[PDB]
C-alpha cells in the first residue's frame, strides 16, 4: 500500500525544520540529516525475507548499483532514476542521476543539504550491503531541470580491492 | 487578463505581491504593503456596513488540474471584488483567513467565478510550496523561487 | 527586497498626538476611514526589516479597530496623555482589550507624551512606571516633540521579535 | 430586492442624503470610508491619463455602484446583487433630479456648509427640498 | 475618439439641451447690466466687480449641471481645461466655440478669444463705461466659480472686449492652485 | 454519507502517493533519533513528538482545506465523521471509525486499526510501559483544529503497539475561539 506524498514532504520538512535548529554549521547539518538516512538504508536491505536474491552473496559492483538506481527509486521515490554514470576520472567514484527528488523538492534551488538526507539513504544501503560507499549529492548540472542534482557515491578501496581480484 | 496577485497575511499584511505582464511599476515596495494592509481593513469595514438584509462551479482552467467539481467558497460577507474602468480585482480569502488577491487589466457576473478558480487554486499552490518549505516562518513575506514559477505559468494559461 | 514583516500598532486615545511621533522617523497621507500606515525599514543583520505601524484610533469604530487588527502583533507601542489625564484612565480597560484579542505572547510597551509642557502637566512618572510594571510591560518616556527615544523602543521591539523567530 | 439603499456624499466628504426600503448618519460615515479608501486605492493602482474611478464595489451579497461627481458627489446605492450598474439611474438621478431642484434655485443655497472649519464632521443632512425627496422616491419606485 | 471633444459639444447643443430665445436672456442681462449703472451712479468699476461676483454664484450652480450632462472627469493640467472648457462649455451654453490662444510659458494662463459674442455683441457703449465696464463681467466670473468648483484656482479676467473699441474680445485664465479636499475624524 | 466519497474520490489527484515503507521508516528513524536525544525519557519524547506534530498540523490544513474546499463544519458532530472520514484517507489510507462520545458532547475517540506511522512494533520493554509512539498525530490534529479556531485536546489511551487492542485518540472541545476571520454569521 501507500500514502500522500503530502504527509512526507510535510513530516520531511518538519524533519528538516527541526534539524535546522540544532546544528550551528551547515556541515554538521549536512553530515547529520545523511545519518538520519543512513539508518533508513541500513534497513532497506533488512526488510529482504529483477529476482536479484543478492544475499550477501557476492555480485559485482555495477549490479547493485544498478539495481539500486532503477530499482528503488521506483519502490522510494516512485520514479526510475535518471542516469548511472561509471565516473571517468577516479576508479571508485561513480555518479546517480535524479531528475526530481520525490522528496528533496518544495525546498527552494540553492539548498543542496536538505538533499543529502536522500543521499544518506544511498550510502546507508551500500554500507550494509558490505560495500562501503560516500555518497555526496550535488545539484548541478541542471540541464533542464531546476532541480536536478547528482549524488557523487565515492567507494572504499576494499571494494576497489574485491573487485579488481574476480572481475 | 491578470496583471498583479498578491497574497494578504493571515493578518492584514502584505507578505506576496508580484505585478509581472506590464513591468510598468509605479508602487513602491513600502506602499503595496500599506495598499494590501487598506484592502484588509476596508475588506473588514465593508462586512459590518452590510445591509439589514438579515455554491461555485468550475471552468476547468487557469493551467486535469487540482479540483474538478463544484468547490465551496466562505467568504459571504467581504469585499470579494472591486471592479473599475482600469480592472476588477477580486478577494478571495480563506478559511483559514488568507486572502489572495487577483488584478485583473480587464474589466467587467462569471468573471468573479475565474478568479473565485484561479485564485483557490493558487491557495493551493501556496499550501504545497510556502507550506511545505522547512525555511518558511509563518505570516512573513515569501521570497520563494518555486512559488513564482507555477504562479507565472498559472497566469500565462488564464491570460 | 525585505525578509520580515511586523506590525506594531500604537493603539491609546484620540486627544493623544500619537500620529505626530510617528512621522519622524517613518520612511518618506494621513487617511484614517480605518487606521492610516507608516512603515519603517531596519536592516538587521543584512535581513531587511519592514516593521509596519498600524496607527491605529477610534472612536467609533473601537468595534472594528478591534476584532481585524490586533491579531497579527509582534508588538503594541500603547500611548496615554501627560496633560489629559482622562486618558491615563483610559489604559487600564484598554488592556483587557489585548488580553483577549492578541494572545498573551504579545510583547508590549508604554509610552510619554506631552512631556515638553510640564508647565501644564498632569499625572507624573513614579504613576506609570508602578503601573506599567505592574503588568509586565515596560515604559520609558519621551518629549511630546524632540523625543528620539522612542525610536529605539521600537528596534527594541524589532530586535525582541527577531530573537523570537530563531 | 432591486437597490436597498441611496447616499449622496458632500464635496466637504460630508453626508447629504439617506435612503432605506441620527443612528443612520454614523453608517455613512464609514461607507463614506470605505468608499473613501478605495476610491484612493483605485486611484493610485490605475495606469494612464484618465485617472480611474470606483466603478462598482461588490461584497458577499450586495453592491455599492458609485458615481462620482469632478465637483464632488459622491452617488452611492447599494443593489441586492440582481440587476446590473445603476450608473445610468444614478448619472440620471444627479443630472435630471439634482441639478433642477438643487442647485439651479438660488433662493436657498446648496448644503455647502456653516462656513465653520469642521466641514467634513459637521454639516447634517440639510438637503430637504420637498420636490427632491418626492421625485426621487418615485423614480425609483420599483427598481 | 468615441467622443471627441468638439463633436460632444456640437452633439450636445443638437440632439439634446433645452433652450430659450438668445434675444431673452440678452435683454434679461441688458437691464441688469444697465441696472447697475444707475444704481452705481456711473461707477462702472463697482458694477464689473458686481457682475464678476454675480457669475461665481450662479458659477457655481452650473458647473454642477455641466458635469451632469457632459460626465467629464476632473482635468488636471489648465490646457485639457482650455480644451474642454472651449469646445464644450461655450458650444452647450452659448452655441459658441471661443478659441485658445496667446499661451504663455508654464501655462501660467491663456486667454480665451470670443470672437462671437451671443451676450453681447450687438450693444454700442456710451461715451462713459466706454473706458471702464466689462458688459460681459458675469461671464467672466462664471468661469472662476465653474472652475473653483472642479478645483481649479483660476484668475479670469478681461483685457479686451470688442465694446470698448478694442481689437477683439479676450478672458484670460490663468492658474493659480489645484485645491485638496480630505477628512479628519481621529487624531487632529 | 456525502463527505465520505470525497476521501476516496481525492485519493485520484495530482500530488501524487509514496510508498508507506520509507514514509514509516522516516518516521521510525525521528522516534528512534529522539529518544537517543531525550536520554530515553521516554515521557519527553512524547512530548517533542506533539510539539513537532502541531508545526506539522498548522501548515497541514492549507493542504487539506486547499486539497478540499468545505464548509466551516457546524459542531464536533460535522468536523468529527468529516475528520476521520475526510483527512485521514486524503494524507494516509486510513479511516478511524469515530466512537465512544460525551456526554457535554466535548469529545470522541478516534480508534483505529492500520497505523502506517508504525507497522513495526519495535517497543523496547522500557518504553512499553510508558511511551506513545504516534504522538506526531495528535500535534497533527491539535495545531490542524486550533488553527481552525477549534482549540481542543488531543491525547492518547490505548496502543496496539502498547499492551492489548484498540488504539484511540481522545479528542476534547473544551472551548471555541472568538477570532475567526469576517464571513457573515459565521
Amino acid at each position: 500500500q501507500e500514502a500522500s506524498l503530502s504527509a512526507m514532504a510535510f513530516l520531511f520538512q518538519e524533519m528538516i525544520s527541526q534539524l535546522h535548529r540544532t546544528c550551528k554549521t551547515a556541515g554538521d547539518f549536512e553530515t547529520k540529516l545523511s545519518d538520519y538516512g543512513h539508518n533508513i538504508g541500513i534497513r532497506l536491505l533488512e526488510l529482504l525475507n529483477y529476482i536479484t536474491k543478492m544475499r550477501r552473496r557476492d555480485l559485482k559492483i555495477l549490479d547493485i548499483l544498478q539495481f539500486i538506481h532503477g530499482t528503488l527509486w521506483s519502490y522510494l521515490f516512485n520514479h526510475v532514476s535518471d542516469d548511472l554514470v561509471k565516473s571517468s576520472e577516479r576508479d571508485n567514484e561513480y555518479m546517480i542521476v535524479d531528475n526530481f527528488p520525490t522528496l528533496t523538492q518544495f525546498i527552494p534551488g540553492e539548498n543542496v543539504s536538505c538533499e543529502y538526507f536522500v543521499c544518506g539513504i544511498i550510502k546507508g544501503f551500500l554500507f550494509n550491503a558490505g560495500f562501503p560507499c560516500g555518497v555526496t549529492a550535488h545539484r548541478m548540472p541542471q540541464g533542464g531541470h531546476s532541480q536536478r542534482t547528482v549524488y557523487l557515491i565515492q567507494f572504499d578501496r576494499q571494494v576497489l580491492d574485491r573487485e579488481g581480484l574476480r572481475f | 487578463a491578470i496583471e498583479t496577485i498578491l497574497v494578504i497575511n493571515k493578518s492584514g499584511g502584505l507578505i506576496y505581491q508580484r505585478n509581472f505582464t506590464n513591468d510598468e511599476q509605479k508602487l513602491n515596495s513600502n506602499e503595496y504593503l500599506i495598499l494590501a494592509s487598506t484592502l484588509h481593513g476596508v475588506f473588514a469595514i465593508a462586512s459590518q456596513l452590510t445591509p439589514k438584509a438579515l455554491i461555485p462551479y468550475i471552468p476547468y482552467v487557469g493551467m486535469d488540474d487540482f479540483f474538478k467539481e463544484p468547490f465551496t467558497n466562505w467568504n459571504k460577507s467581504g469585499l470579494r471584488q472591486l471592479c473599475t474602468d482600469q480592472f476588477t480585482m477580486f478577494i478571495y480569502q480563506t478559511l483559514t483567513g488568507l486572502k489572495f488577491v487577483a488584478i485583473s487589466s480587464s474589466v467587467m457576473n462569471l468573471a468573479i467565478q475565474i478568479a473565485d478558480n484561479f485564485l483557490r487554486k493558487v491557495y493551493c499552490l501556496y499550501s504545497d510550496y510556502v507550506m511545505k518549505d522547512p525555511s518558511y516562518s509563518m505570516e512573513m513575506p515569501i521570497r520563494s523561487n518555486l512559488f513564482d514559477e507555477k504562479v507565472k505559468k498559472m497566469v500565462e494559461n488564464l491570460q | 527586497e525585505y525578509d520580515y514583516l511586523f506590525k506594531l500598532l500604537l493603539i491609546g486615545n484620540s486627544g493623544v498626538g500619537k500620529s505626530c511621533l510617528l512621522l519622524r522617523f517613518s520612511d518618506d497621507y494621513i487617511s484614517t476611514i480605518g487606521v492610516d500606515f507608516k512603515i519603517k525599514t531596519v536592516e538587521l543583520d543584512g535581513k531587511t526589516v519592514k516593521l509596519q505601524i498600524w496607527d491605529t484610533a477610534g472612536q467609533e469604530r473601537f468595534r472594528t479597530i478591534t476584532s481585524s487588527y490586533y491579531r497579527g502583533s509582534h508588538g503594541i507601542i500603547i500611548v496615554y496623555d501627560v496633560t489629559d489625564q482622562e486618558s491615563f484612565n483610559g489604559v487600564k480597560m484598554w488592556l483587557q482589550e489585548i488580553d483577549r484579542y492578541a494572545t498573551s505572547t504579545v510583547l508590549k510597551l508604554l509610552v510619554g507624551n506631552k512631556c515638553d509642557l510640564k508647565d501644564k502637566r498632569v499625572v507624573e512618572y513614579d504613576v506609570a512606571k508602578e503601573f506599567a510594571d505592574a503588568n509586565k510591560m515596560p515604559f520609558l518616556e519621551t518629549s511630546a516633540l524632540d523625543s528620539t527615544n522612542v525610536e529605539d523602543a521600537f528596534l527594541t521591539m524589532a530586535r525582541q521579535i527577531k530573537e523570537s523567530m530563531s | 430586492m432591486g437597490i436597498y439603499s441611496f447616499w449622496i456624499f458632500d464635496r466637504h466628504c460630508n453626508c447629504i442624503f439617506d435612503r432605506e426600503w441620527k443612528q443612520n448618519e454614523e453608517d455613512a460615515k464609514l461607507l463614506y470610508g470605505m468608499i473613501f479608501s478605495l476610491r484612493s486605492i483605485t486611484q493610485k493602482l490605475s495606469k494612464g491619463s484618465v485617472k480611474n474611478d470606483i466603478r462598482s464595489i461588490s461584497t458577499g451579497k450586495y453592491r455599492v455602484h458609485t458615481y462620482c461627481t469632478a465637483s464632488g458627489l459622491w452617488f452611492v446605492l447599494l443593489s441586492d446583487f440582481k440587476q446590473q450598474s445603476y450608473t445610468q439611474v444614478l448619472q440620471y438621478i444627479y443630472s435630471h433630479i439634482y441639478v433642477k431642484y438643487v442647485s439651479n434655485n438660488l433662493l436657498s443655497p446648496y448644503d455647502f456648509a456653516e462656513n465653520e472649519n469642521e466641514m467634513r464632521g459637521q454639516g447634517t443632512r440639510k438637503i430637504t427640498n420637498r420636490n427632491f425627496i418626492s421625485v426621487l422616491e418615485s423614480f425609483l419606485a420599483p427598481m | 475618439q468615441s467622443r471627441s471633444l468638439k463633436a460632444m459639444g456640437e452633439e450636445i447643443w443638437k440632439n439634446k439641451t433645452e433652450k430659450i430665445n438668445t434675444e431673452l436672456f440678452t435683454l434679461t442681462y441688458g437691464s441688469i447690466v444697465a441696472q447697475l449703472c444707475q444704481d452705481y451712479e456711473r461707477d462702472f468699476n463697482k458694477v464689473n466687480d458686481h457682475l464678476y461676483s454675480m457669475g461665481y454664484n450662479i458659477g457655481c450652480r452650473l458647473i454642477e449641471d455641466f458635469l451632469a450632462r457632459t460626465a467629464l472627469p476632473r482635468c488636471e493640467n489648465l490646457v485639457k481645461t482650455s480644451e474642454v472648457l472651449s469646445k464644450c462649455a461655450f458650444k452647450i451654453f452659448l452655441n459658441i466655440t471661443p478659441n485658445i490662444t496667446n499661451w504663455s510659458h508654464n501655462k501660467d494662463t491663456f486667454s480665451l478669444i470670443l470672437d462671437e459674442n451671443p451676450l453681447a455683441d450687438f450693444v454700442e457703449l456710451p461715451m462713459d463705461a466706454m473706458k471702464s465696464l466689462w458688459y460681459s463681467n458675469i461671464l467672466c466670473g462664471v468661469l472662476k466659480g465653474s472652475l473653483e468648483m472642479v478645483q481649479l484656482d483660476c484668475d479670469v479676467w478681461f483685457v479686451s472686449d470688442i465694446l470698448r473699441g478694442d481689437s477683439q474680445t479676450e478672458i484670460k485664465v490663468k492658474l493659480n492652485r489645484i485645491l485638496k479636499d480630505e477628512i479628519p475624524i481621529g487624531e487632529d
